[PDB]
């Protein structure tokens, strides 16, 4: 099945806010979540295993200290599978 | 009639012009092979006489044929090197190539001991010049010192082992007068003369022991991947142990039984260290011990099947271990360097060539009877009719022949090739072409081979 | 390195309880579970009891450690299409096309050109941009960004910025 | 023909007594292909074989007889032996194919009896069992690679222990 | 330092230039060379050769003793009495002692 | 189709000469045929679906 | 071959001395790395380039022959005992195989009556 720019930006948000860590004005597409989001040490890993389990799970342990921001998060797996033309 | 074409093949590249030369030793040399397979093939009841010994006939050699096959293919494979040097040098070596020819015809023709003797060390020179000389890598005289080391050693015993027969015993010259062979009554004195007839065929067939001689040959190759099919015609050349054995001394063989069992672990120990060696050509080498040492313990055995065998081993390996090496040469030609770690990566860059990497590999293993499956069988049934106990140490070696061909697959087969930013053409036409003429001739051969393992058959 | 030696070890105790485990909602429990565990014992600063801790938790994790762990889709390494369905022409391959047969699909010919213009023309910029970022001899481990990047190209990409795909 | 043993008579006769059905399936479509292609091909072969009319005779084998054996020939000469040689290895290549037509006879009497093979034939088992007993013990079999002077020397080694035997017994 | 050895020379076309070849310098002897007379060999020696191979050169006496034990096969059954193999060279020979 | 297949091998198998020990090793393997089978009926197919995909 | 369990949690400084050592690591790697990095992302390059590590790999079992084992020790002895041992065992089964066949064809029949082979 194809993927679009789009549609990267809809199915991680989605899947971030069906995780009820976080309320849905405070995280929007930029809003971080080691600072701005307010989330702990122990959900970072957790919501990093939620959206690669939604989209193609294939996300390291060294690309997941990059990833912080969901904004930088969504362009991390576009990058890795490919995606958007 | 196979004398004086090929004598006057030698002025043929003097005469010619300078953009020329390829193109006139290949056509003038393909009709003359063309009239080996039309001549050479028709038999009698038992051996024929062709001409007075100059040179004499065949009784089990159809050998010669494959010499005369390998006679345009040579000059094939050494197009890509032998491009940036001198017109006179070119001149020079094509005549070299021919002259080791030359003698190959005369060796498998001459029905002889004394007169096949000094032209099968007449191969022995060109091929010096031809190793030490255009050798791409460093330290390529310990390949020429004890290429003469080894054989020589080995070969000079001879002198002193055939003039003393035929002084006991009529004359050994024309082979079919040489049938009144007296029993050997097994003396000390004949212990020696025994061991002087085979220590000369036991360097150029290669054995556990004294076979050192074959691998650095080939790493320290005379050209690339080119003239090395001179030296498969050598590993061959020692057919004078099919005769040997026949009139010679047919009724001591007790010296015999020791030999086998020399050979039988130069059959898995020299298939064991082909599996770690990095260089793509000693992975070729060191099979091709393997291959050869089949015909040591055949012939030994002295039994009919192993003769049917044998002769069909020294075709198979001859047009299958010499595509191997074209297949080095072309992997070679590209990354100059022959490592098999480097060079990684089949299908992405080379498509086509990646199918006739099958069809000569596989040949190592016993495939849809082609001539290696021919070869074979006739010799590991004939080893149960010598012991019951053989087949255990022969089917070790079953194994590793597919962890010959599928290693060299497998490290070709693996997608990457990072690296490397050359190999971008894919194949020649000439280069294509080495592929075909080496790989057909045995597809021929799956149909009928009563034409090529033929003593008395 | 202690802040990733934790999380190194919560990936792996997440991703190794989806094997043991056969539905969803068992998951969940678990995993809530697991929560309990490590939330409770980093609030506070540990110098010597921490890496106690860390060395404890190789313990349960070794004890149910191999029941063939579930890497599903396309993960590097371990099982099902690590690297697969790939026929992967590098770019090498892509500038020797034969003539009278590269001619087919034009717009991909005068393109790659342009591509392969921009890279020689900016590569001895890139070659003193890439040489001007050096600490003493050799580099720190790492990869050098553009700092006085004022018209455009990092120094070293092709393989990097210009990927197969998958 | 001739030298081949072959069958006595074959049996079998169509039946067709229990059900009707569609008949018998097979035996329609057997004479259904004896008209699709099986009388096109025969058509085909006829035409071929009108069109060869004149055709070249042939004389088969040649004999060539006897010429003395190497037994009868004493002392080494190389003048004499040479045709004895010759002699020897004609009769080794049809004594080699003499077994194979027994070999075959074997092999047609597994099929044309099926069922019981071992327990009926009879005679072709004690014909192959006749040929190659007298094939091991005097044409060669264990005198290694083919030799006419070989030959001699087994036969004279196979007497010599008949002889030893007969006179002790 | 050597001050005359350091000349390297690197140079492989194939494509690059000639277009369509199968070795180096002159296009128009190569489309000769390289595809028509080594093609004639791979012709005339592989398909017309073939019949030459195992198709037709008699070969050995390999068809000639099937007429040959056919027709011996039959004689010595009904006119003798052993199975065309009884002894071998010699029929009462000089003795050993 | 089992019974014409697997059935006819498991009733034969118990009129034998043959070891005992040999026979009751695959009389426990023919009753083992039942749970392989459901784990891919109970596991794969039945139940609450445990596919991870947004679509 | 691993003895206890496999090694990647266990036995380790505990953020000690070995953090200097670790980061020389990088600093080689990297050094090495740059210079091939140099020699990889130009478009006029067109050639596999050399690696002195995969050089010197292939010249470590090819060559090193002689200039090596110039002190033959008692492991190498050792290594001899692997060497001729192996040639000299199976005289002790051929011989013993066809002493067993040979004194069976003479005495006590046992030769096939179907044997037509070899």
């Amino acid at each position: 099945p194809p993927l679009t720019l789009e549609g990267i930006k809809d199915r991680v948000l989605y899947v971030l806010k069906l995780y009820d860590k976080i309320d849905p004005e405070k995280l929007s597409v930029n809003s971080h979540f080691m600072k701005d989001l307010g989330l702990d040490s122990l959900d970072q890993v957790e919501i990093i295993m939620a959206m690669e389990d939604e989209f193609g799970f294939e996300i390291p342990d060294i690309d997941a200290e990059k990833l912080m921001c969901p904004q930088e998060i969504v362009d991390y797996i576009a990058d890795k599978k490919d995606v958007y033309e | 009639k196979y004398i004086i074409p090929t004598i006057m093949l030698m002025p043929l590249t003097w005469l010619s012009k300078n953009n020329m030369i390829w193109v006139n030793s290949t056509a003038h040399s393909l009709l003359i092979s063309f009239t080996s397979l039309l001549l050479m093939n028709q038999f009698g009841d038992n051996s024929l006489n062709f001409s007075l010994l100059f040179f004499s006939d065949s009784l089990s050699t159809p050998l010669l044929i494959l010499t005369m096959w390998l006679l345009p293919l040579m000059l094939m494979a050494s197009q890509h090197h032998l491009s940036k040097e001198n017109l006179t040098r070119k001149k020079l070596f094509i005549t070299m190539l021919i002259s080791l020819q030359l003698f190959l015809i005369m060796t498998f023709t001459a029905m002889e001991l004394i007169l096949f003797y000094i032209l099968f060390e007449a191969t022995l020179v060109p091929t010096l010049i031809i190793i030490t000389r255009w050798g791409n890598q460093t330290e390529r005289l310990n390949a020429g010192l004890y290429f003469l080391f080894y054989t020589l050693a080995g070969s000079l015993p001879l002198l002193v082992a055939l003039i003393y027969i035929q002084n006991t015993v009529g004359s050994l010259n024309f082979l079919m007068l040489q049938y009144w062979v007296q029993p050997v009554h097994n003396s000390w004195s004949n212990v020696f003369m025994w061991l002087a007839c085979m220590m000369a065929f036991m360097v150029k067939m290669p054995l556990y022991g004294l076979h050192l001689w074959l691998p650095k040959a080939h790493v320290e190759a005379p050209i690339a991947g080119s003239m090395v099919l001179a030296a498969v015609l050598l590993k061959l050349g020692g057919y004078g142990m099919l005769r040997i054995t026949l009139i010679l001394n047919p009724m001591t063989d007790f010296m015999a039984y020791p030999f086998i069992m020399l050979s039988l672990w130069g059959m898995i120990m020299t298939s064991s260290i082909c599996l770690r060696q990095t260089d793509l050509k000693s992975l070729i080498a060191y099979s091709s011990v393997s291959h050869m040492a089949l015909v040591i313990v055949a012939i030994l055995i002295q039994t009919p099947w192993s003769y049917m065998g044998a002769t069909a081993l020294m075709i198979a390996h001859g047009l299958t271990s010499s595509m191997l090496f074209c297949l080095a040469n072309s992997n070679y030609e590209r990354i100059h360097s022959r490592t098999m770690i480097l060079a990684r990566g089949l299908q992405t860059l080379l498509p086509l060539m990646a199918t006739w990497w099958l069809l000569a590999s596989l040949t190592n293993l016993a495939l849809p009877p082609t001539i290696n499956l021919i070869g074979e069988l006739f010799v590991v049934m004939s080893t149960f009719s010598w012991s019951n106990i053989t087949i255990i140490l022969m089917g070790v070696n079953m194994v590793i022949t597919a962890l010959y061909s599928l290693y060299m697959l497998i490290m070709t087969q693996r997608g990457k090739y990072t690296y490397h930013i050359n190999n971008i053409s894919p194949s020649f036409t000439r280069e294509n072409a080495l592929m075909s003429l080496h790989i057909l001739p045995l597809l021929l051969l799956t149909l009928n081979p009563k034409i090529i393992l033929g003593p008395l058959y | 390195t202690h802040q990733q030696k934790v999380l190194r070890l919560y990936k792996r105790a997440l991703r190794h309880l989806e094997s043991w485990c056969i539905h969803r909602d068992k998951y969940r429990y678990f995993a809530c579970l697991l929560r309990a565990r490590f939330d409770e014992h980093k609030n506070e600063k540990d110098m010597v009891k921490a890496t106690q801790l860390l060395r404890e938790a190789e313990e349960e994790f070794w004890h149910g450690q191999h029941p063939q762990p579930y890497i599903f889709p396309e993960s590097p390494g371990g099982t099902s299409y690590e690297r697969y369905e790939c026929y992967k022409v590098p770019e090498w391959c892509l500038d020797d096309w034969h003539p009278s047969e590269k001619a087919m699909y034009p717009d991909y010919f005068a393109k790659r050109e342009q591509w392969k213009k921009l890279r020689r023309e900016s590569w001895e910029r890139e070659v003193k941009q890439l040489q001007e970022e050096t600490p003493v001899g050799g580099p720190r481990t790492e990869a050098l960004p553009p700092a006085r990047k004022q018209g455009d190209l990092p120094p070293l990409w092709w393989h990097i910025v210009t990927r197969p795909r998958e | 023909x001739x030298x081949x043993x072959x069958x006595x008579x074959x049996x079998x006769x169509x039946x067709x007594x229990x059900x009707x059905x569609x008949x018998x399936x097979x035996x329609x479509x057997x004479x259904x292909x004896x008209x699709x292609x099986x009388x096109x091909x025969x058509x085909x072969x006829x035409x071929x074989x009108x069109x060869x009319x004149x055709x070249x005779x042939x004389x088969x084998x040649x004999x060539x007889x006897x010429x003395x054996x190497x037994x009868x020939c004493q002392e080494k000469d190389v003048l004499c032996m040479f045709e004895a040689e010759m002699q020897w290895r004609r009769d080794y290549k049809v004594d080699q194919e003499i077994v194979n037509i027994i070999q075959e006879r074997l092999k047609a009497c597994q099929q044309r009896e099926g069922e019981s093979h071992r327990q009926n034939c009879a005679k072709e088992l004690e014909q192959f069992t006749q040929v190659v007993k007298a094939y091991q013990d005097r044409y060669x079999x264990x005198x290694x690679x083919x030799x006419x002077x070989x030959x001699x020397x087994x036969x004279x080694x196979x007497x010599x222990x008949x002889x030893x035997x007969x006179x002790x017994x | 330092r050597w001050q005359e050895d350091p000349e390297p020379e690197d140079e492989n076309l194939y494509e690059k230039n000639p277009d369509s070849h199968g070795y180096d310098k002159d296009p128009a002897v190569d489309i000769w060379n390289m595809r028509v007379v080594f093609f004639f060999g791979f012709s005339i020696v592989l398909v017309l050769g073939s019949t030459f191979v195992a198709y037709l050169p008699d070969y050995r006496m390999q068809e000639w003793a099937r007429r040959e034990a056919e027709r011996l096969v039959k004689y010595r059954e009904a006119h003798g009495l052993p199975i065309m193999e009884s002894n071998c060279f010699d029929p009462s020979k000089i003795q050993l002692p | 189709t089992g019974f014409y297949s697997k059935d006819l091998i498991i009733e034969a198998a118990n009129t034998s000469y043959t070891n005992a020990w040999a026979l009751l090793m695959t009389l426990i393997a023919t009753s083992f045929t039942a749970i392989y089978s459901t784990r891919i009926i109970f596991f794969a197919l039945l139940g609450q679906p445990r596919f991870p995909t947004l679509v | 071959s691993s003895l206890p369990t496999t090694l990647d949690p266990a036995e380790y400084d505990i953020s000690s001395e070995t953090r200097k050592a670790q980061a020389e690591r990088l600093a080689i790697r990297s050094r090495l790395k740059r210079e091939y990095q140099l020699q990889y992302y130009d478009p006029s390059r067109r050639g596999v380039i050399e690696d002195p590590a995969l050089v010197r790999w292939t010249y470590a079992r090819s060559a090193n022959i002689y200039p090596n084992f110039r002190p033959n020790t008692k492991t190498s002895l050792l290594g001899a005992l692997f060497g001729i041992g192996p040639l000299v065992f199976w005289y002790y089964v051929f011989k013993t195989d066809r002493d067993r066949k040979e004194k069976l064809i003479q005495e006590g029949k046992l030769d096939r009556t179907f044997n037509i082979s070899y």
